[PDB]
């Protein structure tokens, strides 16, 4: 553990993390002369612990130590500035050998030596892990503690010298560097930090110091939430998650809040007999309890106060979709990787032509020759110019006679501003400095991601393959609102009684067509709906039972194992509880929309629609066509409450 | 779940069955050496005579020349409460010395230091006994020794209406199944600490034995060091080699 | 490739070549051929990147891509020799199966009569058949 004096910025809302307004000029100084901690894997310097994706809740606070039973991590410290620092823990009945509080003792330079660290000099110090923090009774399994300095009970909690001691139980551990996880726990420290009430007070203020900052009352004592202001990242979960939330408050003794979630009932564990609903906080203890989500959307996270909301915390948490495993750019023909950027390519084969199992001995990704490939920088900037959320990317090689040709290892990066390349994706939750890769050629390999990574400038980079660097990375994203879920128009949950066909083709001296299989990827006779006539009169009605919010659509088309036909344009007829075969109104004016069907033969059509389609009996009438009527209709609705 | 499994015919010596001259037993004992057998005091007081035989795995049957450990006379105990139960430990004064055989294995003497390291680690234990504490309708002919866990002290004073002191504590399962009055009275609740075996429990009846699925009552001989020391050195060297070794002592166990 | 008798043959390439040293006669009898063994030997494999010394204290490595084990200095223990030597036992009985009692930055475990010691002191080696506390594992 370290403590280098680094000026941290409290008013962090100017960084535009999740803020809306732009006229937010700071009267005083944005940054404040404080001290931030740091985690080291060794006793000396020049080796820091990269803050992974899971190590998010910290802000001005440093790292979080995770020491359990039969597991101890050293905490060597060396002062860099000119003032002696201290470190004091809380919780167990630790003796003065690992306490570090400035009071009466017994040993000369051991019980209080850690409170006086000389500059440019290391010191041997290590804490002890106990079994007291383990929550008894069948229910919980984690209960965090706190630790800070000890040279002053008040001038240290405002100097950025804080730290929570998250301690769980023993029995359930994961393979994430031998750290017990197997969940998705969160920890938040709500405590204001003052510059005038600290050891590093520069005798004056950044503007005025007459009547406690003439600009704003206690402007140096901003209500910094989690080290920042108007931030609170990482609040991107899914539907129905019983994740554990750790609420810690040690300094805020005269600030009582009551946490109330907008439409999320509470459930207390342990006794398994309480419901509560709301749960306040008391100063001193470390309250922890589950969340249990319900409905998706940007639900606001507030504490029902007037001084710590509009001037404290006001970050709504988002719930994205859980079953958002729909095709993004592989099965469709609209969304593609045409906006791909890179620098070094891998051979002579075609760049975009990288589909799974394609004809020809040239199917990979390259523009320029590879010559020699090693640990250089063959970065592939996979930019989308929009928000992204990836939980799994597949990987497949190539072959044409016997060779394997597969990538064994490749590091991933990301960025959110293009001007800087935050090459830190390789050190996520489970990963530390490596990543999975392909194994063979005829076996599909996938790389599932654990943390909900969000960015905009995705960057991948290979290393070396079986004497032929060839990669074919697919694309698998997810929704943003969390409700656009497939109702089963292609899976099987929506029966034929809802989505009905028009006419049924039947030959005289032969067989008969079955155009009621209007789903995605169908076998047998036909693959979708093909009416007998060929004009602008046939229909394809769908029964949605209840009202839905449709935003995304898709459409492929069927054939007859000879010629391929499709539909070029159609019209969507919206209705309500009753019956009304009226086309969908155009929100940009007052007329009706003119939708377009399948463009080519098998390339799907992907389009977004902001105005909802509140209806139940949606009707589709194909206007134009190609050869014959054919389309694999499938939409994406929501559950409007 | 490990149920009521019988004792092995190898590492289960601590079973000095205390019977009578006729075909009628009463309780059992604990094998540690050749001069003292730890057992309950009500085994002899307010009962009948005393007949001990070590290495006797069965009462109705006999496994050959192995059960021989007769007792001359016996005394009582100072802290032994006649009405209730407290420090219910009595020493059986054998009359004939017995060497160390297969079914007769000695054990090291306990000490006061094994009181803060044996109760916090070994949260379980075994109760060796033929089954004479609850001699109602479970009289098994085979030597049974089930496994019982250890519970916190704050749940032992309410297991029985009698207020229990520090000498006796919980040593059974929760209020689920029958885990009390297991084995013979004076049965050794030896807990395999670490490379050794130290007994630390004596099963006795409090208000008898009925619907006692709550917790059990077992003593702690770590605090009983001052009694096993005052009755071993003050008696002097063995005169006639375990006569009495030595039953000629006062009633309050010196 | 795509054969039960060929998966066991190719499995010796990522073991008797990457972990230890390679050889020409290694893949000759295993593959039962001669056409693929010659092609695999022509491509050399430098093992490993120990010329730049990735570890401190001027430590060396071995013929192994990725994993390695160096002889770090004394006084420092752990993966990359970080944790110092153990001072007191106190808790967990000092990883020894007997009494733990510190003597001012000096801990030594030893059994009494009926038991002996081992080569380092991890556990007392049993000597007597049945002293005062053993377990019969004959059945």
């Amino acid at each position: 553990i370290a403590a280098e004096e680094i000026s941290w910025d409290y008013s962090e809302f100017v960084q535009r993390e999740t803020d809306i307004e732009d006229s937010d000029d700071i009267p005083e100084d944005t940054t404040y002369k404080k001290v931030v901690f740091r985690k080291y894997l060794d006793s000396t310097f020049t080796k820091r612990d990269p803050r992974g994706e899971y190590e998010e809740h910290l802000g001005i606070l440093g790292p979080i130590i995770r020491a359990e039973v039969d597991d101890v991590i050293q905490v060597r410290f060396k002062n860099l500035a000119s003032r002696p620092y201290s470190l004091h823990a809380h919780g167990l009945s630790y003796e003065k050998s690992s306490e570090g509080k400035t009071y009466e003792d017994d040993s000369p330079e051991w019980f209080k030596e850690d409170n006086a660290v000389q500059p440019n000099s290391s010191y041997t110090y290590v804490w002890h892990a106990t079994e007291r923090s383990g929550p008894e009774s069948p229910g919980s399994a984690c209960r965090a503690w706190a630790y800070y300095s000890a040279v002053n009970p008040e001038k240290d909690i405002h100097s950025g010298l804080i730290g929570p001691l998250l301690i769980c139980q023993k029995g359930i551990l994961h393979k994430d560097s031998n750290m017990p996880m197997d969940m998705r726990e969160f920890v938040l420290l709500f405590m204001t930090f003052d510059e005038k009430k600290s050891w590093y007070y520069e005798k004056k203020s950044r503007s005025s110091w007459r009547l406690t900052s003439s600009e704003m009352k206690k402007s140096h004592e901003f209500h910094a939430i989690n080290g920042m202001i108007y931030s609170l990242p990482g609040l991107k979960m899914y539907e129905q998650e019983w994740v554990r939330l750790h609420l810690l408050n040690i300094g805020g003794s005269q600030d009582i809040h009551v946490v109330h979630f907008h439409g999320q009932t509470l459930l207390e564990n342990g006794n398994k007999q309480h419901q509560l609903g709301v749960w306040p906080l008391l100063p001193g203890s470390f309250k922890t309890l589950e969340m249990k989500a319900s409905k998706p959307g940007w639900w606001l996270l507030n504490t029902e106060v007037g001084e710590n909301q509009r001037a404290g915390m006001q970050t709504p948490f988002l719930i994205m979709d859980r079953d958002c495993r729909m095709p993004m750019g592989l099965s469709t023909g609209i969304i593609s990787d045409s906006q791909i950027k890179a620098s070094e390519f891998l051979g002579y084969w075609e760049p975009r032509l990288a589909r799974l199992n394609n004809g020809g001995s040239y199917n990979a990704w390259s523009v320029e020759k590879l010559a020699a490939e090693f640990a250089s920088k063959p970065w592939i900037q996979v930019d989308m110019q929009k928000e992204v959320i990836i939980t799994g990317i597949q990987t497949q090689g190539a072959k044409h006679y016997l060779k394997s040709c597969y990538t064994t290892e490749f590091y991933v990066a990301y960025s959110s501003n293009q001007i800087n390349w935050q090459i830190f994706k390789g050190n996520s939750t489970r990963n530390v400095m490596y990543f999975n890769g392909n194994s063979d050629a005829s076996t599909i390999k996938e790389n599932q991601f654990d943390p909900p990574i969000v960015a905009r400038y995705i960057r991948i980079s290979p290393t070396r393959a079986y004497n032929r660097p060839t990669l074919r990375l697919e694309l698998q994203g997810c929704e943003v609102n969390g409700c656009s879920t497939p109702l089963g128009m292609e899976n099987g949950k929506i029966e034929n009684k809802q989505i009905t066909a028009s006419s049924f083709k039947k030959s005289w001296w032969g067989d008969y067509w079955e155009p009621f299989r209007a789903r995605l990827n169908a076998q047998g006779r036909v693959n979708a709906w093909q009416a007998k006539a060929n004009n602008n009169k046939q229909w394809l009605e769908i029964d949605l039972l209840k009202i839905k919010k449709i935003t995304a659509i898709i459409t492929q088309g069927c054939k007859s194992l000879s010629s391929e036909m499709y539909v070029k344009s159609y019209t969507i007829h919206y209705s309500e509880q009753g019956v009304e075969w009226k086309p969908y109104r155009l929100k940009s004016s007052m007329v009706d929309k003119i939708f377009e069907g399948n463009t080519n033969t098998k390339g799907h059509v992907k389009n977004f629609f902001n105005p909802p389609i509140i209806s139940r009996f949606i009707r589709v009438i194909p206007k134009t066509w190609n050869q014959s009527i054919a389309l694999r209709l499938e939409l994406f609705g929501c559950d409007i409450y | 779940i490990v149920g009521g499994q019988e004792c092995k015919d190898g590492e289960c010596p601590w079973q000095a069955l205390l019977i009578n001259e006729e075909n009628e037993g009463f309780c059992g004992g604990t094998i540690l050496s050749e001069f003292y057998i730890l057992t309950a005091a009500h085994c002899l007081y307010q009962a009948k005579r005393f007949k001990v035989r070590v290495g006797d795995r069965n009462t109705e049957q006999e496994e050959g020349g192995e059960a021989v450990h007769e007792v001359e006379v016996v005394i009582k105990h100072n802290r032994f409460t006649k009405e209730t139960y407290d420090f219910d430990i009595a020493v059986l004064r054998l009359k004939t010395p017995i060497t160390f055989r297969m079914n007769v294995a000695p054990a090291c003497l306990p000490e006061r230091d094994w009181a803060e390291s044996t109760l916090m680690t070994q949260k379980t234990g075994i109760v060796s006994g033929f089954g004479r504490t609850h001699e109602k309708g479970r009289q098994s002919t085979r030597l049974k020794m089930l496994e019982v866990p250890y519970v916190d002290r704050n749940s032992c004073k309410l297991s029985s209406s009698f207020i229990i002191t520090q000498n006796m504590f919980c040593a059974g399962y929760d209020t689920k199944q029958e885990d009390a009055c297991q084995g013979d009275a004076g049965g050794p609740h030896v807990t395999r600490f670490k490379d050794t075996y130290f007994v630390t429990g004596i099963v006795s009846w409090g208000e008898g034995c009925a619907r006692k699925g709550k917790y059990g009552i077992y003593t702690k001989v770590t605090a009983f060091l001052k009694w096993i020391d005052r009755s071993m050195k003050t008696r002097g060297l063995p005169k006639a080699k375990s006569h009495a070794p030595e039953v000629i002592t006062s009633s309050p166990l010196k | 490739a795509n054969s039960f008798l060929e998966e066991m043959k190719k499995g010796h390439l990522e073991r008797e070549c990457m972990e230890e040293t390679c050889s020409y006669e290694e893949a000759r009898e295993v593959f039962e051929d001669s056409d693929k063994t010659n092609e695999f030997w022509n491509k050399y494999k430098d093992g490993d990147q120990c010329e730049t010394s990735p570890c401190q204290n001027q430590g060396k490595c071995k013929d192994g891509l990725g994993e390695y084990t160096c002889t770090c200095l004394e006084g420092f223990e752990g993966k990359n020799c970080e944790l110092f030597t153990r001072k007191l036992c106190s808790l967990d009985n000092g990883d020894c199966d007997q009494f733990c009692h510190e003597e001012q930055n000096s801990v030594v475990c030893s059994c009494a009569r009926g038991y002996t010691l081992a080569d380092n002191g991890k556990a007392c080696i049993p000597t007597g058949p049945y002293p005062c506390g053993k377990q019969t594992l004959e059945r």
